[PDB]
């Protein structure tokens, strides 16, 4: 019953402002990295961000880097990816991946569980 | 030249060994189990080029004997003990060297040599038991030569099967065993000093650093170093309950450092490094120190004199045992000119190990 | 900043076939490479979790392996369900995430 | 096996036969079925000339008593 769904994706005008919400079902986010993963149309994948809700620490891509927000609600097992200053290439598929905690296998399971994804279109 | 090669072999072997067996009893004394398996070795060999004269003259005079029965007998006996004891003594320095090696006993050593003597004795037995002098026709010709009866029927052919796999099979396999299985923990070992070395090197450009992206970057070189070095665990749950933790302890310093490093704060990923370099001491200096003592024993000379002594002699003994081989495929008529024309020439070539064993000793001493 | 990189941009097969796909590390990972399936219109499911490490659920036919730098996904019997992409993906850390170019299996003919 | 053959005398092994030549003793003892009007012989297989200084066999047996 674990799964990760995503919310939010739309059309929407470029040089906009975005809020991608990702739920989380069967598992507590706070025992688990939340990450944000872009996939172009006929296109591979791009890692975006992630947020460590236990530490807090939340890094971003370089391409992505400066533009976008991730935080997360731990009350509700919720991340949030904030896009500001939209461009041309934000137009993908972004993903919320599950990623676990060093140390032991949840760590070395790298996305074992991803999200549904939404389609974001500048 | 047969007959004047077995005289330089004398001149240099017993020359050779007798300094040989001086030097591991004097000068290095009985200290290792090593060193007692190489004074038998030395023993043997001696104990071979002592009747090896015999064969050089026999050989001289296109084949005829002009000694006693027992002369005969006593040189016949003297190959199948000098090959038998060599393959044992060397086996036993393989376990040895695997033992020491893997697994960190005098008196048991001069059991086993003296246990090895018994059974190279008990092997030549045929030879000391049917070997007699044989007047070849009517001429004056005498030859050492071997006379199985009928009762005895397909001796040879014993004899032969033994030498091909006691003396050449068992000793072959169980000496490539222990080396693997040597040649396994070295490569683990190694892994462990070289994934080590690699987290020093990036842990020093750490500390000499300028900005974080330097930071970053060897992180991530001691990221995946720390990764590969908790793998490489040491060959033989007390262990991996504290080898694989003193590990996750250490590559969570090292995600603890690039989270402060991600940030833009150099100073606390130096602090986050120091912190590393504390936690080394107190889990995974012990296994690094193991490591390291398991490699140093490649630098050691002993280690390396009984490799070449080992891979020499069955190099040297390589085409005697084939030919044997061949010889006995040739008597129980599965099967040749060719066989009987560098016989002469294989059991030089495999006893001139013993001209050149106390030589290793002196290039790699 | 470790790139992947595989070399079978485009590989096709029929069923029953075996296939290899080969990527490559900018530089050593350990065994933090993973490999995922995706396929079209659907989000992509874990295959490998270490170098060679099955995930729990998949099929046994799919195995992994490494060798310094260089991680193999090889596919024995390809039922046809195995035609879809196949990306490879360093995670050595959090923000150290690289996936592969791609690899798509097509139907032979 | 073609070994040289052989017949010795036990009265020792005092050379008597040597065929494939046919280098008898002193006596004629017929040839290569002794004379019967004579007043142990054993069958050897010897090779010609030794292979090495180890490889020698003889073969003896066939004891059997005239």
């Amino acid at each position: 019953e674990v799964q990760l769904v995503e919310s939010g994706g739309g059309l929407v005008q470029p040089g906009g402002s975005l809020r991608l919400s990702c739920a989380a079902s069967g598992f507590n986010v706070v025992d688990f990295s939340l990450h944000w993963v872009r996939q172009a149309p006929g296109k591979g994948l791009e890692w975006v961000a992630y947020i460590s809700s236990s530490s807090g620490s939340t890094s971003y891509a370089d391409s992505v880097k400066g533009r976008f927000t991730i935080s997360a609600d731990t009350s509700k097992n919720t991340a949030y990816l904030q896009m500001n200053s939209l461009r041309a290439e934000d137009t993908a598929v972004y993903y919320c991946a599950r990623w676990g905690y060093w140390p032991g296998e949840p760590w070395w399971k790298a996305f074992d569980y991803w999200g549904q994804g939404t389609l974001v279109t500048v | 030249m047969i007959p004047t090669l077995y005289s330089i072999i004398f001149v240099v072997g017993i020359f050779g060994n007798s300094l040989v067996v001086i030097v591991i009893y004097f000068y290095m004394k009985l200290k290792t189990v090593a060193s007692v398996f190489l004074l038998n070795l030395a023993l043997a060999d001696l104990c071979f080029l002592l009747t090896l004269p015999l064969w050089a003259v026999y050989t001289a005079m296109e084949y005829r004997w002009p000694f006693g029965n027992y002369l005969c007998k006593i040189a016949s006996a003297s190959v199948s003990f000098n090959l038998y004891a060599s393959v044992f003594l060397l086996t036993c320095l393989s376990i040895d060297r695997y033992l020491a090696i893997v697994h960190p006993t005098m008196l048991v050593a001069k059991v086993t040599c003296i246990i090895i003597w018994l059974l190279a004795g008990l092997a030549s037995l045929p030879a000391i038991i049917h070997r007699n002098v044989f007047f070849i026709e009517n001429t004056n010709i005498t030859v050492c030569a071997f006379h199985y009866e009928s009762q005895n029927s397909t001796l040879p052919i014993g004899l032969g099967l033994t030498k091909n796999i006691l003396g050449f099979l068992f000793p072959f396999l169980i000496i490539l065993t222990s080396y693997t299985l040597i040649w396994k923990a070295l490569k683990k070992a190694y892994d462990l000093e070289d994934n080590w070395e690699t987290l020093n090197d990036n842990l020093k450009v750490i500390e000499k650093a300028d900005n974080a992206a330097q930071v970053k970057d060897a992180l991530t070189k001691m990221r995946a170093a720390a990764l590969d070095a908790q793998k490489a665990t040491p060959p033989k749950s007390p262990e991996m309950k504290d080898f694989r933790h003193g590990f996750d302890i250490l590559v969570g310093q090292i995600d603890d450092a690039l989270k402060l490093a991600n940030e833009g704060k150099v100073k606390e990923a130096q602090a986050a490094a120091e912190q590393l370099k504390t936690t080394r001491n107190a889990y995974i200096q012990k296994y690094l120190e193991r490591a390291r003592s398991t490699l140093d024993k490649l630098n050691d000379d002993i280690f390396k004199i009984i490799m070449a002594i080992v891979l020499f002699f069955f190099f040297s003994w390589i085409p005697h045992q084939i030919f044997t081989f061949l010889d006995v495929l040739i008597q129980l008529g599965i099967i040749a000119d060719i066989v009987d024309t560098a016989m002469p020439i294989t059991i030089c070539i495999a006893y001139f190990n013993n001209c050149l064993n106390p030589l290793f000793y002196g290039f790699l001493g | 900043d470790i790139q992947m990189t595989q070399s079978p941009s485009s590989l096709s097969a029929s069923v029953g076939d075996r296939v290899t796909i080969t990527c490559r590390a900018s530089q050593s990972v350990s065994s933090a490479v993973a490999w995922y399936q995706q396929k079209p219109g659907k989000a992509p499911k874990l295959l490998i979790y270490s170098a060679s490490s099955l995930y729990s659920g998949v099929p046994s036919r799919f195995s992994g392996s490494r060798s310094g730098t260089d991680f193999t996904l090889t596919i024995s019997s390809l039922q046809p369900e195995d035609f879809a992409t196949y990306y490879c993906q360093q995670y050595l850390y959090y923000s150290l995430v690289t996936f592969g170019q791609g690899t798509k299996v097509e139907i032979k003919r």
